[PDB]
């Protein structure tokens, strides 16, 4: 489980409570575009999970990772498993 | 029926034909209109 | 509330139950021979009441629901909404008017088109409702309760502010302890609450009543909880004084047991501190003789009137053993001082100095928050408990939820309930399935965290996949207000209050080899909970302090015996698939072992040897039903070797065998005692359980066992009113029923209509919903929470609908290889097998229905030339398609009737059964059956083919038919092409001839190599008919009901 260190990192680097976190399921997936866009205008994190269920998704995401022009300091973390078919211009665009 | 099909209103008792223009119909040559005429077959014989 | 005038109607029951009972009158007319000549008044009647019918079945609804919908609209009135009601309002007035001038009941079969007047009041009420869905909202997020009321109910109480039967109808429901209320001497004010067996605790002050429905709601609330807050506290007044306050009609049950383990806790926490003071435990060793002697001055009167609470004192014993327990282990280990964790393990009940409880464990506590249970089953403590109670107890300090699992059949959702009952909380045990939507999920939630209850989410596992992933953002987050001690939590938009003595668990099974479709939880939610282990609990402890605690005496001795038979019977018998030896069969023998000593002591004596001779019977009222012949046969030789010479003594009653013999007589069956065992034996099953699942193979009379007794117990018991389900036909979202996405309206279903339908009936009856299909277990494990201890039926939406003391549920089915083992150890079942089946009984009753004129030589013949045929095929066994015993017998019988002599019944013979065959058995199957025929014929070559006459006598000639009409305009159609008669299409059409004639109604199946002349020849046989009106339908991997209902309802009538 990732998620306390990371939530531990938000509370130390940064204060006023600016992580922000969605996971994805049955019906997130269109306020998670909407999210991704407004906390890269505001430059505040994102951590989005569950990456393995949502396969066919990923290519609006990527799309969208391509497409967006961020600010200092924002920085976006996810979450998967190991999954077969998975898309693989976000792993080249992605530390692991 | 007996004696001859019949027409009867649905769901109700009294069924009302407003007509609302009697003058404008057309005449033929002579001067008799067949709208009266079928009109007065219906109002005196209750057929046609 | 207006002060407007009405007539209305009332006695409705009386009206309509005379229309039924002259519809089957007219039913019993159609059966008479000189029906011919009286058909014609017979019409009139039928359509006279076919129309009357609807029309009540009509008025009733349109007269509850103008009822219900009177004062909302009247007292908040919203024009737009008030046009559409006034409307309504007019249109149901100027009826009633009428009706109130002439009340002769055949006047609104002969008024002015009433038909469409009453459907568009309907339409326009459920129009009405549609706009009323954002008015309901708002009094659900008004009182937090509600969530669990459907809107049918809710309007009722929002509408029906004053009237009492409503109030006693529907409070049930919303408190569940409370089960009906009094009324004061104008009423205006509620006193007192009851309970299921009626235990009654009047309130400290009166409730006034009013319109505005939480403003006395609240009230209820709050009155409630300083009602037992004040009557614990004089009872603790009272019992810590030195003399005993021993008076158990003044106090409930839920006080006392509080106050003795309140005391209890005070007095040992003293001793530890003084001295070892083994003068406690022999108090409580005598204390505990002295309730189990005074028990037996209410046993034998037992049924008394105005005298109950036996109860109160069997609720007491079990705390007391408890007590026993706990200090022979301090004495057992010699435990020094309150600090060491021995005493600081076990459960405390302190008293704060407001006078209201703290339960506090290690270093954990909560609070009792007063939720009023009344009379409930507890549980024996194991030490199984321990360990769930300390992990959940922990897991709720740190903040978080709790996950006990296991394998199938333990005490783990129990176990959640006997929390909350030991503590003071409230629970609303749910079930979890079918993939409901995550604002679904969201809703029921914000009713969580708003009451302040326990929602134990039994079967989390089987939930759809990212519908757990989205639901785990929202525990995070509630999870999180609930350890920042957050007043505000946020989640799906609004400022949701959350309550802090809040929580929620799950119960789940981990999906192992063969527990059905369930999908595995993410790594990151099960984060969030706290497992706990709960995989094998004890068997000695709880049969011993069980029947220590009714009133039986022997319990050291015969727990043990009930265990070893438990472990040999599971251990060597042979591992059947269906059988169980869980921990719900032995609670099943428990109670009827209690219900036995129930009547045997204040109907007569009590001795020696009959109190080990009941347990015997009350173990084969269980045991005796899942077996096989030669199984029970060496389960009896088990149970002489347990017992030595307490063997048997067999059923007790004889007159419903007598209407069973009778109800067999009557409808022309025959009479085989195995049958009534079996039907004895199924009336014993649904006696003791819930549901019955009744195992056989296909045709072996498993269905007209339910299908007799009914009617043999209908002639003197109540009413037996039976709804048949098939739950693999319709999909799945019309039977359990479903919600509409975008709209947010549940759509209702079959089922969860009939249990309205059932539940609507009065105390005087008696119902079997019946599912005569096969078994998945991702629709049948959402019945669990019905055929639970529990008995309740609950929507997705989060309405429950609970059951009384009278419903079953009967499933008929096939085999049970794909059903969990939760759902086989849930109800009871009926074995049967290939070999109680008798052959001959069944011949008998279709020779019975023979018109007599060849019945002679049809018994001379079938008695000597039957059974040989029939073992001989069941010797070969390479036939095609795959038929059970009574499918072989069905065709082999259903080619005869109407035989005249032996050389024709032979040939009848070979058609009936050779058909299902193949190429390579069915000509020695002809050889040896002329052989040990008389004769040969002279068909020896290609004996298929032979063609008995009537008007000869003729055996066997092959001939050849040719047509001589031969041109091309025969062949213009693509089909009807010139069938040229060859003698394998003859013996083709020798074989249609018998079944599409209109004296055989019999459907039939081809079965052919792909391309052989199927539907050419099929088709020519429907040529040869009189006045049938053919429509072939095409299936294919497609193909659903739909589709052959249109292909039908072009070309069928409607007659009502
Ligand atoms: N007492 C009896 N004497 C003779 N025949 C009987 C008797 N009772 C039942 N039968 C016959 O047994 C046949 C099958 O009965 P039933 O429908 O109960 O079997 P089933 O296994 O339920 O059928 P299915 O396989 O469709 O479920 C019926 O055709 C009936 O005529
Ligand atoms: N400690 C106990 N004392 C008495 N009865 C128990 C106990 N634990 C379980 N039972 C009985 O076992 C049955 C099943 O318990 P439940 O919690 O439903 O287990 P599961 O959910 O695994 O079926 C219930 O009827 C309950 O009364
Ligand atoms: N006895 C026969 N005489 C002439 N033609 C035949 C005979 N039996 C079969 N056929 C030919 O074989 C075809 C059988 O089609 P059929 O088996 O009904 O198709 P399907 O298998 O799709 O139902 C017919 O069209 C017919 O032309
Ligand atoms: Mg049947």
């Amino acid at each position: 489980d990732p998620s306390q260190e990371l939530q531990e990192l938000a509370n130390a680097e940064r204060s006023g409570e600016c992580y922000h976190q969605v996971a994805m399921g049955q019906g997130q997936a269109d306020l998670a575009i909407q999210m991704l866009k407004e906390c890269a205008r505001n430059g505040d994190w994102l951590c989005l999970k569950n990456l393995h269920l949502v396969v066919s998704w990923l290519p609006v995401l990527e799309k969208e990772l391509n497409t967006l022009q961020p600010k200092d300091t924002f920085r976006l973390w996810l979450t998967a498993e190991v999954h077969p078919n998975f898309t693989p211009i976000l792993l080249q665009s992605s530390l692991k | 029926t007996n004696t001859g099909r019949v027409y009867r209103p649905k769901d109700c008792e009294r069924l009302v034909l407003y007509l609302k223009d009697i003058n404008l119909p057309k005449l033929d040559k002579w001067g008799t209109s067949t709208l009266v005429a079928f009109l007065q077959q219906v109002l005196t014989y209750q057929g046609f | 509330s207006q002060s407007r005038t009405m007539k209305l109607i009332k006695d409705w029951k009386d009206i309509v139950n005379q229309v039924g009972d002259n519809r089957c009158l007219l039913q019993s007319l159609k059966d008479s021979p000189y029906y011919k000549g009286f058909e014609d008044k017979v019409s009139i009647w039928e359509r006279k009441l076919a129309e009357l019918d609807e029309y009540l079945q009509n008025l009733n609804h349109i007269q509850r629901k103008w009822v219900y919908l009177e004062p909302i609209f009247g007292r908040g009135a919203l024009p737009k909404e008030q046009t559409r009601f006034n409307r309504v309002d007019e249109d149901f007035r100027s009826i009633m008017t009428d009706i109130k001038k002439d009340n002769r009941v055949t006047t609104l079969t002969t008024h002015a088109g009433i038909r469409n007047s009453l459907l568009t009041i309907l339409d326009q009420l459920q129009r009405c409702q549609r706009s009323l869905n954002e008015f309901l909202e708002e009094k659900r997020s008004a009182f937090p309760r509600f969530y669990f009321i459907g809107d049918d109910d809710l309007l009722e109480i929002l509408g029906q502010s004053t009237n009492p039967s409503v109030i006693q109808s529907h409070l049930k429901k919303l408190f569940a302890g409370i089960n009906s209320v009094c009324f004061d001497e104008k009423s205006k004010h509620i006193t007192a609450m009851k309970s299921l067996e009626g235990e009654v605790v009047p309130f400290k002050n009166k409730v006034p009543l009013s319109n505005n429905v939480e403003t006395w709601l609240n009230d209820l609330a709050l009155e409630m909880k300083k009602t037992l807050e004040q009557l614990l506290k004089e009872c603790v007044t009272t019992g810590r004084s030195s003399q005993g306050a021993v008076d158990p009609s003044l106090f409930p049950s839920q006080i006392l047991c509080l106050a003795e383990q309140i005391k209890f806790t005070e007095d040992v926490e003293n001793a530890i501190k003084d001295h070892s003071l083994h003068q406690i435990e022999t108090q409580l060793v005598n204390k505990l003789e002295q309730y189990t002697n005074i028990d037996t001055s209410s046993e034998d009167p037992g049924n008394t009137e105005s005298g109950i609470l036996e109860l109160k004192l069997k609720a007491l014993i079990l705390d007391i053993i408890h007590n026993i327990d706990v200090v022979k282990q301090l004495n057992q280990i010699q435990v020094h001082t309150t600090e060491d964790w021995a005493w600081k393990k076990q459960l405390r009940f302190y008293m704060k100095s407001d006078h209201t409880c703290c339960v506090q464990m290690v270093d954990s506590e909560f609070q009792y928050t007063y939720e009023y249970q009344g009379n409930a089953s507890k549980l024996v403590y194991t030490p199984l408990t321990d360990k769930c109670y300390l992990t959940l107890t922990q897991a709720m300090k740190m903040g978080l939820g709790g996950n006990p699992y296991g394998p199938a059949g333990t005490g783990k959702t129990e176990s959640v309930k006997a929390l909350g009952g030991l503590l003071g909380r409230q629970v609303l045990v749910f079930n979890c399935d079918e993939g409901i939507d995550v604002k679904s999920m969201g809703r029921i939630f914000v009713g969580l965290v708003k009451c302040g209850a326990w929602g134990c989410f039994d079967e989390f596992n089987r939930l759809e996949e990212s519908v757990l992933s989205a639901v785990s953002m929202q525990i995070q987050t509630i999870q999180d207000a609930l350890k920042n001690h957050r007043t505000v939590c946020e989640l799906l938009g609004k400022e949701v209050e959350v309550n802090s003595n809040s929580g929620i668990f799950i119960t789940m099974n981990p999906a192992g080899k063969g527990y059905g479709g369930r999908q595995k939880l993410p790594d990151n939610l099960k984060q969030l909970f706290r497992p706990v282990a709960m995989s094998h609990p004890d068997n000695e402890l709880i049969a011993e302090v069980i029947l220590y605690s009714e009133g039986f005496k022997d319990a050291k001795v015969l727990s043990r015996k009930l265990v070893a038979i438990f472990n040999l019977s599971r251990e060597l018998l042979t591992p059947q698939q269906h059988y169980d030896w869980g921990l719900r069969a032995l609670k099943t023998v428990l109670r009827g072992s209690g219900n036995l000593l129930r009547q045997l002591n204040k109907s007569g004596t009590t001795q020696n040897a009959n109190e080990s001779h009941i347990v015997v019977q009350a173990l084969r009222l269980n045991t005796m039903s899942k077996f096989t012949f030669t199984d029970c046969t060496r389960f009896d030789a088990l149970i002489k070797d347990v017992f030595p010479g307490i063997e048997l003594k067999e059923v007790e009653y004889d007159e419903l065998s007598a209407a069973l013999k009778q109800v067999f007589e009557e409808a022309n069956y025959e009479i085989i005692p195995n049958q009534i065992k079996k039907a004895l034996e199924l009336y014993e099953q649904l006696c003791q359980r819930m549901g019955v699942v009744i195992v056989g193979p296909s045709g072996a009379g498993k269905s007209t066992l339910w299908r007799m007794l009914r009617a043999a117990l209908c002639k003197t018991g109540k009413v037996v009113k039976q709804y048949t389900m098939n739950p693999k036909a319709m999909p799945r979202y019309q039977l359990l029923g479903h919600i509409d996405m975008d709209t947010r309206e549940w759509s209702d279903g079959v089922l969860t209509n009939s249990a309205r339908q059932v539940v609507r009936e009065p105390q005087d009856v008696s119902s079997w919903i019946i599912c005569d299909g096969d078994i998945d277990p991702e629709w049948i494990e959402s019945l669990n929470s019905v055929l639970d201890d529990n008995r309740l039926l609950t929507m997705p939406s989060g309405e429950r609908i609970q059951f009384g003391p009278n419903v079953n549920f009967v499933f008929e089915t096939h085999d049970l290889s794909c059903a969990s083992p939760a759902t086989i150890s849930r109800m009871g079942m009926i074995f049967l097998s290939d070999e109680e089946t008798d052959l001959n009984s069944l011949i008998k009753s279709w020779l019975r229905n023979q018109p007599a004129e060849y019945r002679n030589n049809l018994e001379n013949w079938i008695g000597d030339y039957f059974e040989k045929a029939l073992q001989w095929v069941l010797k070969q066994n390479d036939y095609v398609v795959e038929t059970s015993l009574v499918g072989t017998v069905m065709n082999g019988l259903s080619h005869l009737h109407g035989c005249r002599d032996h050389d024709e019944f032979i040939i009848n013979l070979i058609r009936g059964l050779g058909g299902n065959l193949n190429m390579k058995s069915r000509l020695e199957f002809t050889k040896e059956v002329f052989h040990w025929a008389r004769e040969s014929p002279p068909d020896f070559h290609k004996p298929m083919d032979t063609y008995y006459d009537s008007t000869r006598g003729r055996l066997a000639t092959y001939v050849l038919k040719k047509p001589e009409d031969l041109t091309a305009d025969d062949f213009s159609n693509g089909l009807t092409l010139p069938v040229i008669q060859t003698p394998d299409m003859q013996r083709g059409l020798d074989y249609f001839k018998p079944w599409l004639s209109s004296d055989t109604k019999q459907p039939f199946i081809l079965v052919g190599p792909e391309g052989c002349g199927k539907g050419m020849l099929l088709r020519y046989a429907f040529s040869q008919l009189r006045s049938t009106q053919i429509a072939t339908v095409h299936c294919s991997a497609q193909t659903t009901s739909r589709h052959l209902l249109q292909k039908l309802s072009q070309t069928c009538m409607v007659i009502s």
